[PDB]
């Protein structure tokens, strides 16, 4: 019995399509000075073969002390939704995104996420998470995401060009439709110009349609700007209500304190290890830096921009990273057709 | 020590070689140094002399 | 109530340099003996910046509205804390919504609410003779404030509000941005010993707050203060002395800059890659040195 | 040196770091900005020896 | 925008230029195409579909 590791090899096919010889590029510098001349013979020299690398040992996860659970519940299961013109904004801190507590639960008819992949979200750290929350038609939700155009994206909601987090809508005819019609929620249909993104305008003055100006009187080309909805138990899925969240937030620049589900371990040094720090992940050497961070700042880049500082999350210590590949390799060979003998030498 | 003469000392002293010597070693360079000085800095990134 | 106010001798407007002032961190990462390049918004090297005086002698207790094109460099010299604070806004009359900043003599207070502001907003500190004391009597900013939607009141303090006699003895800097509903400020202070016009030297601002408002300024105003005493004899709108103080009001505009960080990751020094064709190079050769020659520019 | 400084480089991908890519992304997506900073990284090589 | 106040769109792409630009531009040769189809269908009405 023997396992399989992956590995590369050059394989050698005859004239009649059998392989008939192999070559282990990762057993010798012998045999990586084949794997690069692309054949089984190699003449007398010597031969620049690679970098003296390391592998590691250890694997490493560093989180803050974050012990109680996000507010899933007064988020998405709220009595009272807000109208889009005058739409919430609330401010999450200090914990643990662990949203699978919302399968036996919630029904998501739309979630998509913009600068994040769906399957890293448990991996990672979160800056400055706020959380928005409307409630729209239903035909209207297409228009919540970047680069849309239509009256909700134009005078009620506009999201940057530039946007990181997620968009989550679901269906609530049966909270927010009543049976003579439910007139609570409402939206803006004139304004001069468009909107900026992320910007709230509650007033109520009288648009002016044309020219002869209205004195805010509303007559004929004198209207009252914002309008309500009517949502009722029987309309076609076009016209019920839709409950909207959107979560806005920042990834591995900044210190963060949401940092989704994922346990600690211990923090080893002075060997090559993978780490994981606040969701940014790598591998090197960790050592003691005599280097002192301003409060705000989480993260040292040098000149090609690569991270090599951090404060740790849970001792606030700074550390040092350095890679664990360095040093040049060199092959003497006396040709493969007099020996297989080689010297190796360590520059 | 070197067998030179008194005018190629003199001009072996006028031009001033980026580094000296080729054995630079891994533990010589581990943590603050490394991105600060320059040799160091090119051989984590595999360009050798 | 708003009262406004007389007695106040007009002159014209005066206007200073700023000597490379007004640079912040662009970001929150850690650099430590390099040049770095970044294109933002920032104060101009060498700029042309107006001037405003609290000076009793004329009174001249100025307090204009001013545009807030794209963010504002503040900067504030001053002995006995009488800049309070800001309004920012569009209109400032109740239709619209506002931003308050304020410092009254406890707490520091942030409000985003429809306000209907006084035509001439201060703050009131009033002198007893008989026990040497000066506490804070008026607050006459706005008459009302409808629907707040931000809201924030630090923890409670006591500051001093004593009249001084010596030469300014404190330097405040601000920078003001907005974007993307957010309205970011930075900040340092200093110590200094001058008498007038605003000094030389550098000294990057620090990352301050970021407040998420959600609002349109395009104007703002400055908060003052009044002192009162029994050498001030009249009504509210003419019993009133000034105290002095001074603040200065440049613009931002989007520039590429070359900052310099020591080995402690402190900004020392900054080169405006746009002011002259000696500093285009500067920018260019990534230095602070210029060797003897001629060099293509652009 | 100039070898050395151009590892700061986009090249027209979200950022010039592996790691910042590796994590928050997903290897189809991830494999698409990788790509394009390979193919920098190997003119930059090109350059140099050229 | 005076289609806002009366129509509703459960459907609305546009190909070959943002919707956000529409306000700017000056259109040639421009052409209406109307039909009625069943809901499952529109998906089909769409570049490159069988
Ligand atoms: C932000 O507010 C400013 C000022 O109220 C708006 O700019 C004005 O726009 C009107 C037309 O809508 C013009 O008649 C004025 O001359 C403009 N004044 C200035 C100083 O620009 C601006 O449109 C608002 N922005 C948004 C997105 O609503
Ligand atoms: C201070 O002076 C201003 C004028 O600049 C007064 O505001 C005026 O008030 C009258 C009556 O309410 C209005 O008809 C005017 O339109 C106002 N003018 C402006 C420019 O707003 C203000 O009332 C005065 N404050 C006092 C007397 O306490
Ligand atoms: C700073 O800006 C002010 C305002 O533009 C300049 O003042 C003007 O100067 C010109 C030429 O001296 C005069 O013709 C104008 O009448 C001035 N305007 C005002 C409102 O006073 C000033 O010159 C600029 N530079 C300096 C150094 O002050
Ligand atoms: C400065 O402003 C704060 C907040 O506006 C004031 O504190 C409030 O005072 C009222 C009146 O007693 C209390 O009902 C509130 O509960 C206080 N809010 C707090 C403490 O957060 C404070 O009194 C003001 N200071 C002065 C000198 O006027
Ligand atoms: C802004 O303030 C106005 C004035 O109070 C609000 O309009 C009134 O709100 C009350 C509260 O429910 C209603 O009873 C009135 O019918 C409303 N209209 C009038 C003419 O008084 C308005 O709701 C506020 N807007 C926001 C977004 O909070
Ligand atoms: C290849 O096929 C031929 C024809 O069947 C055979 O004679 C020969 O032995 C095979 N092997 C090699 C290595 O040529
Ligand atoms: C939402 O709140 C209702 C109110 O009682 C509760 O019945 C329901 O279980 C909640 N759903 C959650 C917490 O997922
Ligand atoms: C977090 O935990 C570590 C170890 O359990 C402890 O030293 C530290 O004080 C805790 N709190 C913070 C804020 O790091
Ligand atoms: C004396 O000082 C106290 C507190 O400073 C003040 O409340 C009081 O009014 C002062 N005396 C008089 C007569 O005003
Ligand atoms: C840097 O930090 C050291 C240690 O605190 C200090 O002595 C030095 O003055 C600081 N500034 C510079 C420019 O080195
Ligand atoms: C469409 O035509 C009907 C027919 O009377 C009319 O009632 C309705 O208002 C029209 N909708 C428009 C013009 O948007």
């Amino acid at each position: 019995v023997g396992y399989l590791q992956p590995r590369t090899f050059l394989l050698k096919y005859n004239e009649n399509g059998t392989i008939t010889d192999a070559v282990d590029c990762a057993l010798d510098p012998l045999s990586e000075t084949k794997c690069t001349l692309k054949s089984f013979t190699v003449e007398k020299g010597i031969y620049q073969t690679s970098n003296f690398r390391v592998q590691p040992t250890e694997s490493i996860v560093r989180f803050p002390n974050i012990t109680n659970l996000c507010p899933f519940g007064e988020v998405f299961n709220a009595t009272r939704f807000a109208s889009v013109y005058a739409w919430n904004r609330k401010r999450i801190s200090n914990c643990v995104a662990d949203y699978s507590v919302l399968y036996n639960s919630a029904s998501f008819s739309t979630f998509k996420c913009y600068g994040v992949s769906p399957t890293k979200l448990n991996d990672l750290c979160f800056t400055n998470v706020y959380a928005d929350s409307f409630v729209i038609r239903g035909d209207e939700v297409r228009q919540i995401a970047p680069g849309q155009t239509g009256k909700i994206a134009d005078y009620n909601y506009k999201l940057p060009d530039d946007f990181t987090g997620c968009v989550i809508a679901w269906n609530s005819n049966n909270l927010d439709s009543k049976v003579g019609g439910n007139y609570n929620y409402l939206y803006r249909l004139f304004r001069k110009s468009n909107l900026k993104p992320f910007e709230r305008d509650i007033s109520t003055e009288i648009y002016q349609a044309g020219s002869t100006p209205c004195n805010g009187v509303e007559g004929f080309n004198c209207y009252f700007p914002l309008q309500s909805y009517g949502f009722q138990p029987t309309n076609g899925v076009g016209y019920q209500p839709y409950r909207v969240v959107v979560l806005s937030f920042e990834l591995l620049h900044a210190p963060a304190t949401v940092c989704g589900p994922k346990k600690s371990t211990n923090l080893v040094k002075n060997k090559c290890v993978n780490f994981n720090f606040n969701g940014l992940t790598g591998t090197g050497v960790l050592t003691e830096s005599n280097k002192k961070f301003l409060p705000f700042q989480q993260f040292g880049r040098d000149i090609a921009d690569t991270t090599d500082a951090v404060r740790d999350p849970q001792t606030l210590e700074i550390l040092d990273i350095t890679p664990c590949s360095f040093g040049g390799v060199s092959v003497i060979t006396p040709g493969t057709n007099t020996s297989n003998q080689v010297a190796v030498l360590y520059q | 020590p070197s067998k030179r003469s008194f005018i190629e000392d003199l001009l072996f002293n006028k031009v001033t070689l980026a580094d000296a010597g080729f054995i630079k070693q891994y533990g010589d360079c581990l943590g603050d140094i490394a991105a600060r000085d320059l040799i160091c800095a090119q051989k984590f990134n595999g360009l050798t002399v | 109530q708003c009262v406004n106010l007389t007695t106040r001798t007009q002159l014209p407007p005066a206007y200073t340099n700023s000597f490379t002032r007004g640079v912040y961190y662009p970001d929150k990462v850690f650099r430590s003996s390099v040049l770095h390049s970044t294109q933002d918004l920032f104060l101009p090297f060498f700029s042309n910046v107006t001037w405003f005086h609290a000076i009793h002698v004329t009174k001249r207790f100025d307090n204009p509205v001013l545009p807030f094109n794209d963010g504002v460099y503040f900067a504030s010299t001053e002995k006995s804390n009488i800049i309070r604070g800001w309004i920012f806004g569009t209109t400032l009359d109740s239709k619209t919504q506002s931003l308050l900043i304020v410092n009254n003599a406890t707490n520091v207070v942030i409000k985003v609410c429809e306000f209907q502001f006084c035509n001439d907003p201060f703050l009131g500190v009033y002198y007893h003779k008989n026990n040497k004391s000066w506490m804070e009597s008026e607050f006459r900013v706005y008459s009302s404030a409808n629907n707040c939607t931000f809201e924030y009141v630090s923890q409670p303090f006591l500051m001093d509000l004593e009249g001084k006699q010596g030469n300014f003895k404190n330097l405040r800097e601000f920078v003001f941005k907005n974007i993307d509903g957010y309205f970011k400020i930075y900040s340092k202070h200093t110590p200094i010993n001058l008498v007038r016009d605003l000094p030389q030297g550098f000294s990057a601002l620090e990352p301050l707050v970021d407040l998420p408002i959600g609002i349109n300024i395009t104007r703002f105003q400055t908060l003052l203060a009044l002192h009162r005493s029994y050498l001030t004899p009249g009504d509210s709108s003419s019993g009133w002395t000034a105290g002095a103080a001074a603040y200065y009001v440049g613009y931002l505009q989007p520039r590429t800059f070359l900052l310099k960080y020591n080995e402690n990751g402190t900004i020392t020094d900054a080169v405006d890659c746009a002011l002259d064709p000696l500093s285009e190079t500067k920018c260019t050769l990534k230095s602070f040195t210029v060797e003897k020659g001629i060099y293509q520019t652009s | 040196n100039t070898l050395v400084k151009q590892l700061s480089s986009n090249f027209g991908a979200i950022s010039s770091v592996l790691n910042d890519i590796l994590s928050r992304l997903d290897p189809p997506e991830a494999e698409v900005q990788i790509d394009r900073l390979i193919t920098g990284r190997l003119q930059s090589l090109q350059t140099y020896v050229t």
